[PDB]
This record gives structure tokens, C-alpha cells and sequence, in this order.
């Protein structure tokens, strides 16, 4: 299911989860926000999951 | 300063704007900093960035 | 019209009577008759009873949800709303507004008062505590916390009430000052009838 | 236009001279002419006299039978208004003004002052309409009686302007906050000092 | 927009830094941050420098350089404006405001501040950038010395606040009230409890 969320996210040439769902995930309705520079404040108007 | 940007009240709007005269409730508008959009741009300006 | 001030209410049992007090702008308060409007689906924005300007002809909507009295005295009038023979269905948040008026939630012509025709609950704890109505003066906030915690976008010189403290204060350089009181006169709708001057 | 302070006038016999007293408003003070208006409760405001600045050139209307004289000081500005050769027919309520003006009770110049010529009594005759006996006792307060009695007939929270003291009083949530007393500093029409401020 | 609140400025030396503080309306406060506009009789009004929210990255024109830094602390929700590596060419009247828009020459934003670098050509209270707007109800004057102007015209019944000295007056009939305000209550730090009513 489609998660549309706005906060300070990251993606790079070495993702931390970006490994093909053979043996990983196959569902995760949570965003990747384990790695962030911090001291931000996630706030939203509307999100959906 | 706001008529000229983003949302005005277009004819194709799905909603009502209700305003009335009350002197109740002040401040707490300047708490936004996770909502900012461009003035000068070279990369265009998409509504409500 | 917006800007109703409600009082009275509280925890009452069925039957008996309950009188509500109010204050409002002259477009409402000064009317010889004001009625009942309330919010809470099942009896929603219904005016079901009232009484004449003079005489004692009491009327009601064929729903028979009581026969209430509009207390008025054609001798410097203000209106008090007297409800008689309260039924369980008369539990709601009430506005004290003129008869054709329709105060309702979505914009809130004041915050109303709670009438509970049973024990417990009440207007945020027994109907004795906080919760103001609206401003009057050029700007006002509600509670001490309303101001104190996020009134820093307030520009010097702004004249502001706290009508949940009755505080009269002015934004001055990096803080506030109080006016407080120089003289105290009792609350409106005290005894409008004998000063018939 | 609103506010002009008049005094002087009184009972004279035909002939002589009569002067008015006035703390002359910019409405009329700064005009090329400041002379007279007059009215009677039988007839609406009429032009009486005006003047051309500098010189001996005055004009007066047939609204009066007098030969009234206006003089001005063109440095440390003040206007000398003196009536001359008053006839019985000149009995009227006087105001200071030029020929043109925008009078109205909404553009009140207060009460003015009554001039009577060979009446041998005070009063305001030559009537067709009313001006009653003025009085006091009004929703937009004009007395202390009002401050106490009618304070109860208004909404909680408003600034009340007392037009007979030009003071603001404040009705607040669950009481009153009277403003403190102070200094009585008299009003000139004008005085040289402003460019040094 | 207008009636901006500023602190800091005066005489500094070339090099170093100068940190200014400002608070303002949501219109200014909520935008990128607050940067600088400056003008001097020998310098055209220009937008100096700005920021796209806190980071290492800030921007400035090549008409006026300087690796100026703009930041917001959380201890007090204000905006700190820091100018680094100042030169005598930086002596100007400054206004601390957000980069979009610009003060009109037919308007005046807040009081401003004067900054002079290695001279002393500014930082003179009573002049431009130390003479401007702040809040009021009906009118305001900068001082008693200024307020006097109402004693040099027939004019009364004015709700007066001395926006630049935080003092409370009423201009009443032949006088001014000189009204008491109580103690200064300092502005606290931001914390979110208000939607708790």
C-alpha cells in the first residue's frame, strides 16, 4: 500500500533497505526515516498509508 | 501578497470560504517553516511547494 | 449575529426550572424577545416554545418539548431565558440568541453553555471553570496558556484582552503590562427594571 | 463638521455691541474667513458674515440687520468677532463660521450660544420645530447616571465614550475597569509652538 | 509588514560581526527568514542578503557582498540577523525583514535600526531607522514632547498610546489622562500547550 508522506528523507547510491524483496520486507507501510540529519520537525497537512 | 500566489478561490474550487467578524483569537500563524515556496525561480514554481 | 455571551446552565434534574443569562450586542441583547437555540442532533437548532411581548400568551411548536418563558420587562429591557419542565431531550449546548437567530457550530457565535438534565458532566466540569465566549475589544485571546505560550508574534502596542481571566493588558517592549482595575461595577443584566429613567 | 466650542452671547438691547467666546476649531480657525452663522428653532442655519484676509473688507448677509465686524491677527492668529448695531430681528443661536460650511447635528458644533436683542428675557424663541429641553440619559453615555445604570444594558467588553467629558470608560468581562484621573490642560485654538515639536 | 520590532545596531567596527534581532508579523516572520534592506543618502535601497532557511548556504548580491548569516535559535522564537565582515561602505539605515517584497518609499517598515561601521554616522535616536512605526489603537505619538501637538489644535477625545515609550494616555476635554500601567511580564519561550482548551 501506497504511502505518501513529506518530511526530510534521503535516498542515495547505497540505500539501507534498497535490497530486492526476495528475503527482505515484501511489505512495509512505514517510510525510511531511520537515517536523517535530525533536528527537523516532521509535520504534514495530510498523509495517507 | 497572497492574492497573487497559489490559492485564491478559483471557480472550479470544491469548498466554501467562510469569514466573519470576530476579535477572538490572535497569533499562532508564524509557526510555519516547513511550508515554503519560491519567489524567484529558474526551475519553475508549481503551486504550494 | 456573532458574538453571543452565554451564562447560567449547569446540572439540573428534570422538571423544575432553569434560567439562562446572557449578554450580546444590541442587535440581540436589546431585543424584547430572545429564544432558545442549541446544538446536539435530535433537537437541533429547534425553537419550540416562547412567549409574547406583553400579555402572557405562551406558544409552542406542535412537538411539545416544553413551554418555556422569555423573561422580559418593557422598562429598560434585557432578556433572561427561563425554561420550565425540562425534559431529558433539553440536554445540549445552548446559545442565548434572538428568536429568528440561528447560532450553530461551524463558526460558533460564542462557545455556549451546557445544560445537562441529569447529574455529572457539565460545561467542562460542573459548568464552573474556564471557557470564554468571544472578544469584543480589538483583539483578545482565551486562556493564560493561549497567550503566554505562543504570543510572541504579537507586535508592540497591540491592546489585547484575556477574557478567560478578564485580564486587560498591553504588549509593551519584550513583555506585557496590566491595567487591572480602577473601579468595579457589577456584571450586566443585574437589575435592568427600576432605573426606568 | 464635528466639534466647535462656543460660549459668550447673552441679553443686550438693540444697538451696542456683543462679542462671542470660542475655542475655535481648525474647521473654521484656519479659513480665510471666520465670522458668523446664526439659527433659530424656527429656521435652519444661515450665513451671516465672512471676511477677506488682510484689509478692511468684510461682508455680511441680509440674514441679519446688523453691521457686524470681523478683524484678524495674521501673526499669532486669533479672530475678533464683534456684533454691532444689533436689531431685535437678529435674535438667534450663534456659531462661529464662514459663509460656507457643512453643519449638521451629526457635525455638531455643540449647543452654540443664544443671543437675544431687546427681548428683556433669556430663552430660544422664534420657534416652529423642537429642540426639546435637551436633557441627558442616553445609551451612548452622557452622564455618570448612565455609567452606573446603563452599564448593565450593554455587552460585557466595550469602550464607552463619554461625549460630555471626552473620556473613555471600559466595561469588561465580569466587571469594570475605570481609567485613572489626571491633568486639566486647557485648549487653545492655536499657539506658535508646533514647528519646534 | 509595518510595525516591525528590532533591537541592536549602533556603532561597530569593520570586520567582526554585528548581530541584530527582529520580530514581526506572520507575513514577514514566516517567510524564508529575515534578511536585510539598507539605504543611505549615498546608497540606493537594495536587498543585501538572504537565506533559504538555516544551512551553510546563504546568498548576497555582488552589489554588496558579505558572507552574512541568518539563523533562528529555539530558545526564543525570534530571528537573529548576523552581518559578518563589515566595511565602512555598510553604514546605512537597515531594516530587518524577509527577502520577498520590500518597504515602499511611500511607507515605512517598523522603526528600523541604524548601523554605522567604523564611524559614528548613525546610531542617533530620533532620526530615520530610530523613528518609525509601532502599534496603536487610535493614534500614537513618539513622546510627551510629540503628543503636545494636540494642545495646539482644538482636538480632544483621543485614545493615545506612546507606541515608542509604552505609555497610556487619553486626551480628554481640556487635559490628558496620565494612566498607570503595572509590571512588565517578560515574553517566555515557545512551547505548544494552547489547543488544550
Amino acid at each position: 500500500n501506497v504511502v505518501i508522506k513529506v518530511c526530510e528523507f534521503q535516498f542515495c547510491n547505497d540505500p539501507f533497505l534498497g535490497v530486492y524483496y526476495h528475503k527482505n520486507n515484501k511489505s512495509w507501510m512505514e517510510s525510511e526515516f531511520r537515517v536523517y540529519s535530525s533536528a527537523n520537525n516532521c509535520t504534514f497537512e495530510y498523509v495517507s498509508q | 501578497k497572497i492574492a497573487d500566489y497559489n490559492y485564491k478561490l478559483p471557480d472550479d474550487f470544491t469548498g466554501c470560504v467562510i469569514a466573519w467578524n470576530s476579535n477572538n483569537l490572535d497569533s499562532k500563524v508564524g509557526g510555519n517553516y516547513n511550508y515554503l515556496y519560491r519567489l524567484f525561480r529558474k526551475s519553475n514554481l508549481k503551486p504550494f511547494e | 449575529q456573532v458574538q453571543l455571551v452565554e451564562s447560567g446552565g449547569g446540572l439540573v434534574q428534570a422538571g423544575g426550572s432553569l434560567r439562562l443569562s446572557c449578554a450580546a450586542s444590541g442587535i440581540i441583547f436589546g431585543r424584547n424577545a430572545m429564544g432558545w437555540y442549541r446544538q446536539a442532533p435530535g433537537k437541533e437548532r429547534e425553537l419550540v416554545a416562547g412567549i409574547t411581548r406583553r400579555g402572557s400568551i405562551t406558544y409552542y411548536a406542535d412537538s411539545v418539548k416544553g413551554r418555556f418563558t422569555i423573561s422580559r420587562d418593557n422598562a429598560k429591557n434585557t432578556v433572561y431565558l427561563q425554561m420550565n419542565s425540562l425534559k431529558p431531550e433539553d440536554t445540549a449546548v445552548y446559545y442565548c440568541a434572538a428568536d429568528p437567530a440561528s447560532p450553530a457550530p461551524g463558526d460558533y457565535w460564542g462557545q455556549g453553555t451546557q445544560v445537562t438534565v441529569s447529574s455529572g458532566a457539565g460545561g467542562s466540569g460542573g459548568s464552573s471553570g474556564s471557557d470564554g465566549a468571544s472578544g469584543s475589544r480589538v483583539t483578545a485571546f482565551s486562556n493564560m496558556d493561549d497567550m503566554l505560550q505562543k504570543a510572541h508574534l504579537v507586535i508592540e502596542g497591540t491592546f489585547i484582552y484575556l477574557r478567560d481571566s478578564t485580564e486587560f493588558f498591553i504588549r509593551v517592549r519584550d513583555g506585557w503590562k496590566k491595567l487591572q482595575l480602577g473601579e468595579l461595577i457589577p456584571i450586566p443584566a443585574d437589575s435592568p427594571p427600576p432605573p426606568a429613567l
